[PDB]
């Protein structure tokens, strides 16, 4: 009954809102400024501390050294070289050669060393985030997920199980066979808990030469600096087919940086805390030094579930939508030629919207039925499968 | 504003208004604490005086920042114009959150410290497909199929404007959708229509430039375009003709199929990204289907498959009506003795001999358009 | 406003006071190509008729397009053989409508102007619509994917008007399909070889300038060229 | 626009109306028949919802307004027949005959006399006259005026009448008026008119008492002391008497248990204990009534039936303990949980990140050392010899040896198994942490058994030792679940003896405070008295004030009665530094709701006064208080506080704003999202050592976060800076406190929906406590460990007489549906179908199906699930 009164003691209310909430400042929206009501620390010391009493250090590469006396030669940007001294203030040591330190402005002398350098475009691949895959939904692996865990994340869960038998565990994995070799990857990159990186080395192809390699050697810096990380490659088919070249230079681009990579995992001093795992789509024509034992121990394969694991998937891609209670879900199976779960929840889609089409919200046999039939002989004629069927 | 979304009654029951004068009790009490610190300490304005004082420390001469490299112990590494980089110091004012390598920040002058940041006038690349306005009329316009066509609406737009049906139905909406067919039939100017209808995001770009006669951009510039893409808002890209990077070459591209494969690989991988796929659906639209990758064609990257047929001549008399509604055309207008002419005509071919016959009529200025004027207009458009 | 030279004191780097260009005009200052006008026109005249209704109309006339309420055109193509006036009547039509003129060879020496990567060239839109009067040329195979770029992207899309190309070619057979969706394109038009007439005319155009002698006979020597072309 | 020839309006409908005064004064029949036929012409051609340009209703009050009040008000004798046609066909256009200003003028037409819905057999929409007498003439006609003439007299039945009218007019949300005209309707006395409609809830329908269930529980969340008193027994009985499942007692009952009577929950204890019918809703009920919201329960239910109706009170007093231990042991077993200790894994790359490596060597980091130990093997992750990190540090910090036997209590977190056997190989030691904290974990282990673990037989093995500190920590810890006088008898001369040494007698209060909940004020009196002999003669260190008062208030928490006021405010009405101890108890009583009224005065008090270092600690708990109120509002001030507080005092402070305005949410709740949780880091990614910044370095809540992500690369920057000397404690303790075990996460008072189920009394010593420094590393080590034990958190079960089925589960968020068409929607997260035994939820809401028909709760956290599959 008070619908005017309420909505103007509401709406007045919240324009008096805004008129304190403006008292207080959060206008002037600013290009970089602290929230208004924030930044206040900054008043009076800090403001005349960090720029008073501190200097920039300016950022400086080293060279080399000698003993018994500091006369380090230091390497910058634009400016020259100097001989060059450091800080007592810090320990005498870890201003080897290789390395970048802090140096001031005008005393030119080291204050600190920095990190190596970083390029973030290679930072670029810090995933940070395990989305929400398990290894529960991806059954008919059966052989295949045990087989992926002990030489996936075993040794890290139990580095003594196979250390008090001495025996050194394998190293490398990779997929092949819409399988499920991306998904059984996923699944594998949620649940670790170590510095999970990958690429899509399609993204190595670049437009200068070298680039690429130089960018691979850091990702493998930042590797061995890390103390507990597993990589993932992505479809490097780009990476590199073969060394068949012929005459005409070409493809050439690619082969270095296939070299390049493939050293880096094979003798003189090699990696460490180091696993790996890629996958193809046709393995039919990949490089022999890559399946060179060291590189790559095992070769679990994705084929056609059979009919129990892709019962379990018409479970699974079915126990969370309005059906019928007491469907013979063997039948659905029963014409599954060969497919591939993401057709199963594909089927499963088609028949709902078949559903949503007129007005039902529990499925039928029925509507299995024309999902079926279409998915199935309907959108045969392409289907992809064949020629990945031959690997070729 | 955005205080509390408990406004559920939206009735005139006691629930709203409490709400109300209870958050008017709170924001009155916090007001008057603003004003009764300063009541007895204003000890400065504050309003522009934590801000003079700022003003006075941030250097005048604001240099172009270029974020590079982060350490938030208020202190990284900061460069210049040219490169000739050093390791200033940040502050607090600046609020240290959208920190990220290669940003527009604003530098100090004598020790080049962090005044602050700049947002991004942008994009000289992103303007070229970012939509301006609806195009088009409505599917009602289009007519002739409109099955198909309703399967596209389900698809598409049934899902934004009823996020609870599917729900009901406890499913997620298809993921792909593609059209095919001969040249000429409704692939584009149905994806007008649908931006006709939506309300989101929309782009639009063809793969025939997708090639680029350097090495290995094409791919990158799929990658960031896709990430930008999903960046902004419900939103549906489309391509146009990805089939003519698959079917032509240009000599000036530099090499050859050597990056053709690698970028639709990337590409196609895009599509499946193991990572956040986000919201973003796809169309297609390709005259030469059947000799493309049939590895995009995998389900689950694409969903809704969907042929373009040749329209029916009882159609096509719908599609002359419609290309002569609004038209002071003369009274001789038989148009089934001209739909036979071309036994496999296009909707484009009604079209064409409209807008043609109404040329000859402007040459020689007359308005309403006769039947010869058809007979010229088919011998001319067709006969070559 | 944007692309404003202006003074500043150096000490303090006080914006003091203000003092550049078009790019456009630098572009066309690279090209320099023939600008003339159709008093120059050696027999090219219902070719003149049809390229005037075709380009003139849609600008001056929104009205009657939609008081006969048909769609208007986009796009116009020609042929014929080496140097007949393809481009002639293209500089003129557009000069005597004050159309910028703007062509793109898709060279790279004119393109820092307009992107600094310029990954397409789409990106000239941006001063398409910006001097509104005015037309880009395209001459004579990455020419006709260009054509396809441009053609396809002010479809409806691109509401914006005045904005008129045309691609350049001989034997109009042995180009892309791409090029003959019957709706895609609007019309084309017909430059014969020079005829008596034509011949005579053309002669009597490129002489005017000279300082002749009493007595001329352009028909004599029109009665000698067999139509080796119009250059 | 034609107007003319078909305009019959403007003739038939013009002229009988202006000419009805020319009609009706000495013409008896061309009155009423020509009326009657108005009456007609309005209700036929109108009810038809297609033109509402309707030819009279349009027409008929451009003249027909000063005509019908000529009609009407000026006849003054519309007798028997002709009126009901006046107040049939005058009334449907009467809120359009008139402006907008109806809420006052409903009367003249309709007021004369109520008509006899007839002209709405067909027509869907005076309820607002009705309205208008209540609210304002009932208002100032009974405001002090309880019983008057006619205006209350007719009233009442009117109410009433319009009340059966409200659901028997449309059955539309019209339904949801009668709380409309209840409880507005004489507002303080809602029991001379709930106690008149209750009645008729009864009989009128058995399906919509859940509609009006959720909007007057809505209406009770936050509720005025006289309508929380009233109304919510008003709403209680609706389960008892209007519909016949009674199930709905024991969670949404509990809440009329403290504020509206101490012995109202136990006579519907009572009443439960009469209908025990059939097996199934009465354990359910009384599941809760002894480890979900309160207790004194084990030893409630033992009398003459006991084989296993009445014998469910062992089961619900360990057995149900029990139960979830065998389900920790085999459940969590099945999932991921084995025994343990990856965190030191974890900070691996704390070495390569920009230079040289291993340079943390911090010396305080073994306070977070046992913590590797407590934290990490919560919740039944039982270990051997895994407590090196509890045994090195235990025998190598003397004060350091009760953590490292502490986190042993909380390796066997709430077990019952084996304490008496893990704890004797680390007992004979006689060192006086190593016993304080083993002896102090014989009451951590069966914390919530309350079995014979530690009565008089564990920790009085350290009370006749008389180590003496901790030996009422674990027994009246181990007694937190229950309030038996006997142990009250058995410590009360702790207090009674007035040590010499405070380190005791301070959280003595403590300790024997939180057994009792209730009357006995000899507790309060003897600490009062002991407070004025010894709390007066100081004006220095806070023990006497953190330690102290704060047993009075949790011996009198959540009665909204007013009465502890004139009682315990002026028992410590002392000196300001004193005066400290006034007025805890007297907002210790208002948990969720809001009366803000109340919180006026948490900022009128004392809000600057510019606190010349004189009221810093008055107004620091000042604003603790302000805490609470916040931590149930139905959602009606979870913002009010992190806005309100934010922009006062956190952002204007002397010492409030910088050093306390942060503890709000700490004490809030655990539950995790961007507004507050991320908020601290505001003040945390800014250490600001000027104030004590351990007030600023001062993760207390549950509920597993990935905000690692900025606490690692706080700890990556904090190689060099972000010292470690005492914040090696911090770093890694506050990095182990919230995901001590995945689960083991729901104490943040949100039970049923969000009854208590406290939870207080154990924690609030630690948020208390921490003011300000001088205990970050010796005098904090009794609480900073393993303080709050009131931990209940799983609720997705079946929990049969079998565990046959897996489950019927289909998991949702917090609802928001309060008017809607028939049947309301639940919730949108209807995507996960499963069948898990998962985690609680903190916004969760679980929707079965599988024709179980839930006969169970239809609302408990342990769903019980009775079934029938009548549904062929
Ligand atoms: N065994 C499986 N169980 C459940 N889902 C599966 C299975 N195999 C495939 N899928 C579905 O396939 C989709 C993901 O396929 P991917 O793992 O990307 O295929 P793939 O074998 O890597 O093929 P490419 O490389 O993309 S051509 C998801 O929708 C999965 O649900
Ligand atoms: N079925 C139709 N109904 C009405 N107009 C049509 C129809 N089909 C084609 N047209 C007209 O002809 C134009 C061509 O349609 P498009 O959408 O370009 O077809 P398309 O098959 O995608 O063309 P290609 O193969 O890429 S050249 C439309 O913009 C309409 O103007
Ligand atoms: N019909 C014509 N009338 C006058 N001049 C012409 C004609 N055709 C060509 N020219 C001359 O040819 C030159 C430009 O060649 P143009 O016709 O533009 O080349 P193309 O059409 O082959 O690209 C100019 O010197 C111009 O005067
Ligand atoms: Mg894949
Ligand atoms: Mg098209």
């Amino acid at each position: 009954t008070y619908s005017r009164q309420i909505k103007q003691v509401e709406d007045d209310i919240q324009q008096l809102l805004k008129k304190i909430n403006e008292l207080t400042g959060i206008k002037e929206s600013d290009t970089g400024l602290a929230p208004p009501a924030l930044w206040d620390l900054a008043a009076d010391k800090q403001t005349l501390q960090s720029e008073q009493p501190l200097q920039v250090a300016r950022c400086t590469k080293i060279i080399n050294a000698d003993s018994e006396d500091p006369k380090y030669i230091i390497n910058v940007k634009q400016f020259a070289k100097f001989v060059v001294d450091l800080s007592d203030q810090v320990a005498p040591t870890d201003i080897e050669e290789g390395m970048r330190v802090g140096v001031d402005r005008n005393k030119y002398q080291i204050h600190i060393p920095l990190p190596p350098k970083i390029d973030p475009t290679v930072t670029m691949m810090q995933v940070e985030e395990k989305p929400d895959v398990t290894y529960s939904d991806v059954g008919g692996c059966k052989e295949q997920i045990e087989k992926l865990r002990e030489v996936v994340e075993t040794p890290l869960l139990h580095p003594e199980r196979f250390v008090n038998l001495g025996i050194e565990p394998p190293k490398g994995v990779l997929l092949f066979g819409g399988t499920g070799k991306t998904l059984c990857a996923r699944a594998v990159a949620n649940r670790t808990d170590a510095c999970f990186i990958r690429v899509i080395g399609s993204e190595l192809v670049q437009k200068y030469v070298g680039e690429g390699a130089r960018m691979v050697r850091e990702l493998f810096e930042m590797a061995r600096t890390k103390k507990a990380c597993l990589i993932f490659f992505d479809e490097i088919d780009a990476i590199g087919g073969a060394r068949f070249d012929d005459g005409a230079g070409g493809d050439n681009e690619v082969q270095r940086t296939m070299l390049e990579l493939i050293n880096q995992l094979d003798g003189f001093d090699p990696r460490g805390n180091i696993k790996v795992l890629m996958a193809t789509n046709r393995p039919d024509t990949l490089d022999p030094a890559l399946m060179r034992p060291g590189r790559l121990d095992r070769k679990i394969e994705f084929s056609l579930p059979d009919l129990e694991g892709r019962t379990h998937i018409f479970k699974i891609h079915a126990r969370s939508m309005s059906v019928e209670r007491d469907i013979r879900f063997e039948l659905l199976a029963r014409l599954c030629p060969n497919s591939t779960g993401a057709e199963i929840r594909s089927v499963c889609t088609e028949a709902g919207m078949f559903a949503i089409r007129a007005r039902r919200k529990i499925a039928t046999e029925k509507d299995f039925l024309e999902a079926v039939n279409k998915v199935i002989k309907s959108y045969a004629k392409f289907s992809a499968t064949p020629r990945y069927m031959t690997y070729n | 504003a955005s205080k509390l979304p408990l406004v559920t009654p939206h009735t005139q029951c006691r629930l709203k208004l409490l709400k109300l004068e209870r958050i008017k009790d709170y924001l009155l009490m916090e007001e008057e604490f603003i004003r009764n610190q300063e009541q007895m300490k204003p000890l400065e304005e504050k309003q522009e005086e934590e801000r003079s004082k700022v003003d006075d420390l941030r250097g005048t001469p604001m240099s172009v920042g270029t974020l590079e490299e982060i350490i938030d112990d208020n202190h990284a590494i900061v460069s210049t114009s040219v490169g000739s980089e050093h390791y200033v110091s940040i502050l607090s004012f600046v609020d240290k959150d959208l920190l990220e390598p290669g940003c527009s920040v604003l530098l100090n002058h004598k020790v080049h410290a962090v005044i602050g940041v700049l947002m991004d006038d942008t994009d000289p690349l992103v303007t070229v497909m970012k939509v301006e306005k609806a195009p088009q009329e409505t599917y009602a316009d289009i007519g002739g199929l409109d099955n198909q066509i309703q399967e596209i609406k389900e698809s598409v737009e049934l899902p934004l404007t009823h996020p609870e049906y599917y729900e009901e139905m406890g499913i997620k909406p298809p993921k792909g959708v593609i059209l095919y067919g001969p040249p000429g039939t409704g692939k584009t100017l149905l994806a007008k229509a649908v931006a006709n209808q939506t309300s989101a995001t929309f782009l639009r770009v063809v793969g025939s430039e997708l090639i680029q006669k350097y090495l290995g951009d094409g791919p990158k510039l799929v990658r960031e375009l896709f990430r930008v893409a999903e960046e902004h808002a419900p939103s549906i890209v489309f391509i146009d003709e990805i089939d003519a990077i698959g079917t032509k070459r240009y000599d000036s591209n530099s090499g050859g199929e050597r990056e053709i494969q690698r970028t639709m690989l990337e590409l196609l991988n895009q599509l499946d990204g193991f990572d956040s796929r986000g919201d973003v659906k796809v169309i297609m639209a390709t005259n030469r289907i059947e000799t493309l990758d049939p590895a995009l064609i995998r389900p689950g990257r694409i969903d809704r498959k969907i042929e373009f047929p040749l329209p029916d001549e009882k159609t096509k008399k719908r599609i002359f009506q419609i290309h002569t509604s609004r038209m002071t055309l003369a009274d001789d207008v038989t148009l089934d003795d001209l739909i036979m002419a071309k036994d496999d005509l296009s909707g484009a071919d009604i079209k064409a001999i409209c807008t043609e016959a109404g040329l000859m009529a402007l040459r020689e200025r007359r308005m309403k358009v006769t039947n010869e004027d058809f007979k010229k207009s088919k011998e001319n458009v067709l006969y070559k | 406003t944007p692309n404003c030279r202006v003074a500043l004191r150096n000490d303090s780097y006080t914006l003091h006071k203000i003092l550049k260009v078009d790019p456009l005009v630098s572009l066309m200052m690279v090209e320099k190509v023939p600008d003339s006008t159709y008093e120059m026109i050696g027999g090219l005249d219902k070719q003149i008729k049809e390229i005037k209704e075709v380009i003139e109309l849609p600008v001056k006339h929104p009205e009657l397009f939609e008081a006969l309420g048909i769609a208007q055109p986009k796009g116009v193509l020609l042929y014929g053989p080496p140097g007949t006036g393809k481009t002639l009547l293209a500089r003129a039509v557009a000069h005597h409508t004050d159309c910028t003129f703007i062509r793109v060879s898709g060279s790279e020496l004119v393109q820092k102007f307009i992107g600094e990567g310029a990954r397409m060239v789409r990106e000239l839109f941006v001063m398409a619509r910006e001097h509104a009067p005015s037309i880009i040329f395209m001459d004579e195979s990455e020419v006709q994917r260009t054509m396809l770029e441009l053609l396809n992207q002010l479809d409806g899309f691109e509401a914006t008007k005045n904005i008129k190309v045309i691609m350049a070619t001989n034997r109009i057979d042995i180009l892309d399909s791409a090029l003959l969706r019957p709706g895609r394109i609007d019309r084309k038009i017909e430059f014969p070889p020079p005829n008596e007439e034509a011949r005579l005319d053309i002669l009597k155009i490129h002489s005017r300038k000279m300082n002749l002698t009493r007595g001329i006979n352009l028909r004599k020597i029109a009665e000698l060229m067999p139509g080796a072309s119009g250059a | 626009m034609e107007e003319g020839g078909r305009d019959k309006a403007p003739v038939q409908p013009q002229q009988s109306p202006a000419a009805a005064p020319g009609g009706t004064d000495e013409k008896p029949s061309g009155k009423e028949r020509r009326d009657a036929g108005d009456k007609d012409k309005e209700q036929e051609l109108s009810e038809e919802d297609k033109q509402l340009q309707d030819e009279l209703e349009m027409l008929v009050e451009r003249l027909g307004e000063k005509d019908t009040s000529l009609y009407r008000p000026a006849l003054e004798e519309l007798r028997r027949q002709i009126r009901s046609s006046t107040t049939s066909m005058t009334s449907v256009p009467k809120p359009l005959k008139f402006l907008r200003p109806h809420y006052g003028k409903l009367k003249e037409i309709y007021e004369n006399m109520a008509p006899g819905k007839r002209f709405a057999a067909d027509i869907i929409s005076a309820m607002t006259m009705s309205g208008e007498r209540e609210c304002l003439k009932y208002r100032l006609v009974g405001s002090q005026e309880e019983l008057a003439s006619w205006g209350h007299e007719y009233v009442r039945h009117l109410a009433g009448e319009v009340a059966k009218e409200w659901q028997e007019l449309d059955d539309a949300e019209k339904v949801q008026r009668e709380p409309l005209l209840t409880l507005v309707k004489e507002i303080v006395p809602y029991n001379m008119a709930h106690n008149a409609e209750h009645e008729a809830c009864d009989l009128l329908m058995e399906i919509e008492q859940v509609d009006m269930l959720e909007k007057d529980i809505d209406e009770n969340a936050y509720a005025k002391v006289c309508l929380y008193l009233t109304s919510c027994v008003n709403y209680v009985p609706e389960p008892e008497n209007s519909a016949l499942l009674r199930c709905a007692l024991g969670v949404f009952r509990k809440f009329s248990r403290f504020p509206e009577a101490l012995r109202l929950a136990l006579m519907l204890n009572d009443m439960e204990l009469v209908e025990d019918i059939f097996t199934s809703c009465k354990d359910v009920v009384v599941q809760k009534q002894m480890a979900f919201m309160l207790g004194r329960h084990g030893v409630f239910l033992e009398l003459s039936e006991d084989v296993e109706e009445y014998e469910d009170l062992t089961e619900i007093m360990s057995n149900v303990q029990l139960n979830s231990n065998f389900l920790a042991l085999a459940r969590e077993l099945d999932i991921m949980e084995p025994k343990v200790d990856d965190i030191y894994k974890t900070h691996l790359e704390n070495n390569r990140f920009g230079g040289s490596g291993s340079q943390v060597d911090s010396a305080r980091m073994n306070l977070a050392s046992s913590f590797v130990n407590g934290f990490v093997n919560a919740a039944f992750g039982q270990d051997k010899l895994l407590t090196d990190d509890g045994n090195k540090w235990l025998y190598k910090k003397d004060h350091g040896m009760l953590s490292a036997a502490a986190s042993l209590g909380m390796i066997l977190l709430w077990d019952v198994d084996g304490g008496l056997t893990q704890i004797d190989k680390y007992l004979y030691s006689s060192e006086d942490y190593i016993k304080s904290g083993a002896l102090l974990a014989c009451g951590i282990v069966n914390s919530g058994v309350r079995n014979e673990c530690d009565p008089a037989l564990a920790l009085l093995s350290d009370y006749v030792l008389h180590m003496r500190l901790g030996s009422i920590f674990g027994l009246g810890l181990a007694y937190a679940g229950s309030n038996r006088e006997d142990v009250l008898t058995l410590l009360l001369p702790v207090m009674g003896d007035s040590k010499s040494s405070m380190e005791v007698a301070g959280v003595t209060a403590l300790a024997c405070g939180m057994i009792a909940v209730g009357s006995c004020n000899g507790d309060v009196t003897s600490t009062i008295l002991q407070t004025i002999m010894e709390k007066s003669e100081t004006e220095l260190k806070d023990t006497y004030a953190r330690w102290l008062p704060l047993g009075l208030g949790l011996n009198h928490l959540g009665k909204g009665e007013a009465i502890e006021a004139i009682l315990a405010a002026l028992e410590v009405v002392s000196e300001p530094f004193r005066s400290f101890a006034n007025t805890l108890v007297d907002v210790c009583a208002y948990a969720g709701s809001g009366n803000v009224l109340k919180v006026q005065q948490l900022l009128h008090i004392c809000s600057e006064h510019f606190d010349s270092k004189e009221k810093e600690e008055d107004k620091d708990k000042k604003e603790k208080k302000d805490k609470d109120k916040k931590e149930a509002p139905a959602d009606m001030g979870a913002h009010q506080g992190v806005a309100v507080l934010g922009i006062a005092l956190i952002a204007m402070g002397e010492e409030i704003g910088a050093e306390m305005a942060l503890r709000t949410f700490g004490h809030l709740l655990r539950y995790g999202e961007p507004t507050l949780r991320r908020a601290v880091p505001l003040a945390l990614a800014l250490i600001s050592v000027s104030n004590p910044r351990l007030n600023i370095l001062d993760s207390h809540d549950a509920d597993p976060e990935v905000s690692y992500n900025s606490i690692f690369a706080m700890g990556m920057v904090g190689s060099g800076t972000n010292n470690a000397r005492l914040a090696a404690m911090l770093r890694q303790l506050a990095q182990y406190h919230a995901k001590d075990p995945n689960n083991l996460f729901m104490v943040r008072l949100a039970q049923g929906l969000t009854h208590l189920g406290k939870g207080t009394l154990t924690l609030c010593p630690y948020h208390s406590d921490r003011q300000l420094m001088s205990q970050v590393a010796v005098a904090g080590l009794l609480t900073v460990l393993v303080s709050f034990l009131d931990v209940r958190i799983i609720l997705g079960k079946s929990h049969y007489v079998l565990y046959g089925l897996v489950a019927a589960m289909q998991p949702r968020m917090l609802v928001t549906f309060d008017e809607e068409l028939r049947p309301l929607p639940v919730s949108v997260r209807v995507g996960q179908a499963v069948d898990v035994v998962g985690q609680a939820g903190k916004p969760k809401t679980i929707t079965g199906f599988q024709t179980h028909t839930t006969p169970v709760l239809l609302a408990g956290e342990r769903a019980e699930l009775a079934t029938e599959e009548f549904l062929p």
